[PDB]
């Protein structure tokens, strides 16, 4: 969908399915032009690089929605969003989920 | 035995249901029983010396 | 720092064999875990299969008999191989690491756990134009 924010507030991205089991969710940030690059593993864990204003909903409570909150949101922030979905009931999904596009104003 | 079993009923006949589990809400495992070692290797040596008599 | 460069045609005709080769900079290719990755314009990126020298590796049910996988230790590129290829394969490949992940919820024991696969460093990209 389309997601709307003023600079410097908190936005929520909303992507895939509703949870049916255990969920480790693979997140990414795409710039027009560019790749995709590594953003979330594990629901909550960044490697070296990142700050802590990335964070990610944990995959404990069943029937919800796989969320990521970002706090502070400046100008560089407009990219492309993929969420990609792992699940033990589930199959492995070999493509990725659908897009989500923010607007920084 | 973690399954987190839901509860629905199915009807029979004139007053009466017939209860089963409907689906199974997060995580499918399997029933399992600990046992403590140190315990029971321990306590198997305990048989076996009075088996010994 | 892992530099990856891929090169290739970039003008493929139709029912032609379409290769790749993938350079590799600053790593063992034997060490580490190799997957592809195509990405169609305007669309979600597919998932093709990750690799390796061990024989750990597995391919997309979808497209298990058109692809081939192959390793080159004394020139440390990775190379792909896709026969009958068709109009909706023009997309853009890429050749990027791959490190597996174990989620162990439950038991250790009984084969319950799943693995999980994420990439750390990505190439640049080539475009691959099929047409006739
Ligand atoms: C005896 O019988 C008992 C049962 O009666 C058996 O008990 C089982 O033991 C195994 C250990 O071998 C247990 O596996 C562990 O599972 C936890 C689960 O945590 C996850 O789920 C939580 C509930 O859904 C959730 O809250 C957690 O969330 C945390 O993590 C997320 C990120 O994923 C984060 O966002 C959250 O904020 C939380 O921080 C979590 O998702 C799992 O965490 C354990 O991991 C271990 O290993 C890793 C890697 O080494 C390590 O980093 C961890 O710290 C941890 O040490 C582990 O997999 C299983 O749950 C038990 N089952 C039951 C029913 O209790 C037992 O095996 C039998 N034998 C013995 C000898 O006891
Ligand atoms: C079990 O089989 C049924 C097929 O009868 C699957 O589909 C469900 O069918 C019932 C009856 O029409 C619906 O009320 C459910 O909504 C259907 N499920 C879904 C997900 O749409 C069902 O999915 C199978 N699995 C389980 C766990 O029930
Ligand atoms: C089991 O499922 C119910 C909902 O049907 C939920 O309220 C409860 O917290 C769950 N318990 C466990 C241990 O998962
Ligand atoms: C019994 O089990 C304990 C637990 O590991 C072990 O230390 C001990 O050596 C065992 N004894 C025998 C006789 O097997």
């Amino acid at each position: 969908t389309f997601v709307s924010v003023a600079p410097g507030q908190t936005a929520r991205i909303t992507c895939g399915e509703e949870s049916l089991g255990s969920r480790s969710v693979i997140w990414y940030q795409q710039r027009p032009g560019q790749a995709p690059s590594l953003i979330i593993y594990n629901n909550n864990d960044r490697p070296s690089g990142i700050p802590d204003r990335f964070s990610g909903s944990p995959g404990s409570t069943f029937g919800t929605t796989a969320t990521l909150t970002i706090t502070s949101v400046e100008a560089g922030d407009e990219a492309d969003y993929y969420c990609h979905i792992w699940d033990s009931r589930r199959p492995t999904n070999w493509v990725f989920g659908e897009g989500t596009t923010l607007i920084v104003l | 035995r973690p399954n987190n079993n839901t509860r629905k009923s199915i009807h029979i006949g004139p007053g009466r249901a017939f209860y089963t589990t409907g689906e199974i809400i997060g995580d499918i495992r399997q029933a399992h029983c600990n046992i403590s070692r140190a315990k029971w290797n321990d306590t198997l040596k305990q048989i076996v010396i009075k088996l010994r008599e | 720092q892992v530099h990856l460069q891929e090169s290739g045609p970039g003008l493929v005709k139709p029912s032609e064999t379409l290769s790749l080769t993938c350079n590799v900079s600053g790593t063992l290719v034997r060490d580490n875990y190799w997957s592809w990755i195509r990405q169609p314009l305007g669309k979600q990126p597919e998932w093709i299969g990750y690799v390796h020298d061990s024989g750990d590796t597995n391919y997309n049910p979808s497209l298990k008999s058109r692809v081939h996988l192959s390793l080159d230790k004394s020139k440390n590129l990775v190379s792909l191989r896709l026969t009958g290829v068709t109009a909706a394969d023009s997309a853009i490949y890429y050749c990027a690491t791959t490190k597996h992940g174990r989620r162990i919820y439950g038991v250790v024991a009984f084969k319950e756990w799943f693995t999980y696969f994420y990439m750390d460093v990505w190439g640049k990209g080539t475009s691959v134009t099929v047409s006739s």
